[PDB]
């Protein structure tokens, strides 16, 4: 038969995901539409950042959640979007991770040259230079991205790999490759660039506590090693089980493979993933809380 | 042993 590739997610738990991803989907499209637009100097070379981070999450929202949302919860076979989709969603996640993750790295650097070197930083990075940034960090995504174009790919998996039913998104290269190019993505767009944003923000965070006379610019500050302080940590908690289960996936033994182990991947993958779409929703919500100046213009920018 | 996801 063909129901050797069904997985068996209870349907109760697919419609509790689902209202779950439909939630964020309209709080993460709402919440970073309208942050373009209120973004749209040093307060304003960080609106190329957040701009940056916004744009990776619509990305993310629109276009990686409805493929999911079919063919990973519901119909988990045949593939429906084709050779190129298959790839493409595989590429476009992990580019915008990487585009995330370097943002909030570099977020990290010049909020540091802010404070520590304010007069290096007077004579800041010209507008078109930040954006020249914001476009390599981007492009250098896309470059780490590639190994997905190559690693993913269609196979059918039906018993004679004749039958229609079989066709799947699917790891298409050997075991050993798959154990290094996941490696490759956990170790440079989570593992290292949050050690680093780590560090960065502990030493931010004892720098602002160290300067502690003209404008309001503490309180600025105060606001930016704050949000960055709490993406950061939401970075973290929501993308560990997502590695996790990604190491999962390609280390466990074929011989260690149980149907229990089988099941409970399918149900960890609703709740790795839907830690995925709170990362792409949590930070507009994030930027309303703390900055006073950007939570009412926020709103008023909604209602317009 | 047993069956393998095949989705990542």
């Amino acid at each position: 038969p063909n129901s050797d590739l069904d997985v068996n997610t209870d349907i109760y738990s697919k419609v509790l995901v689902t209202a779950i991803y439909l939630a964020l989907f309209v709080v993460g499209t709402v919440g970073n539409s309208v942050t373009l637009f209120t973004l749209a100097s040093l307060q304003s070379t960080v609106d190329y950042y957040l701009g940056s981070l916004a744009l990776s999450d619509l990305l993310i929202l629109l276009l990686a959640m409805p493929v999911e949302l079919y063919n990973f919860i519901w119909v988990h076979h045949p593939w429906a979007f084709g050779d190129a989709g298959c790839r493409g969603y595989y590429f476009l996640r992990d580019a915008c991770t990487y585009a995330t993750a370097l943002n909030v790295v570099s977020l990290s650097v010049e909020l540091y040259l802010a404070i520590c070197h304010p007069f290096k930083a007077k004579t800041l990075m010209s507008r078109s230079r930040t954006k020249k940034f914001i476009s390599a960090i981007w492009l250098a995504s896309a470059l780490l991205a590639i190994p997905m174009l190559f690693t993913m790919g269609l196979q059918n998996l039906s018993g004679d790999g004749t039958h229609p039913g079989g066709l799947v998104c699917t790891p298409i290269v050997d075991t050993a490759t798959l154990k290094v190019v996941i490696q490759v993505n956990t170790f440079m767009s989570f593992l290292f660039p949050m050690l680093v944003a780590s560090i960065l923000n502990t030493v931010i965070a004892n720098k602002l506590t160290v300067m502690v006379t003209e404008p309001g610019r503490v309180q600025a500050l105060r606001r930016g090693v704050l949000v960055l302080r709490a993406v950061v940590i939401a970075f973290v908690v929501c993308w560990l089980p997502y590695h996790v289960r990604r190491l999962m996936f390609c280390y466990i033994s074929d011989e260690q493979w149980t149907t229990f182990l089988f099941d409970f991947y399918h149900y960890f993958y609703m709740l790795t993933n839907a830690l995925v779409y709170v990362s792409a929703a949590i930070n507009p919500i994030l930027y309303n809380l703390v900055s006073a100046n950007f939570r009412q213009v926020f709103l008023s920018t909604l209602a317009c | 042993g047993g069956r393998r996801p095949y989705i990542l």
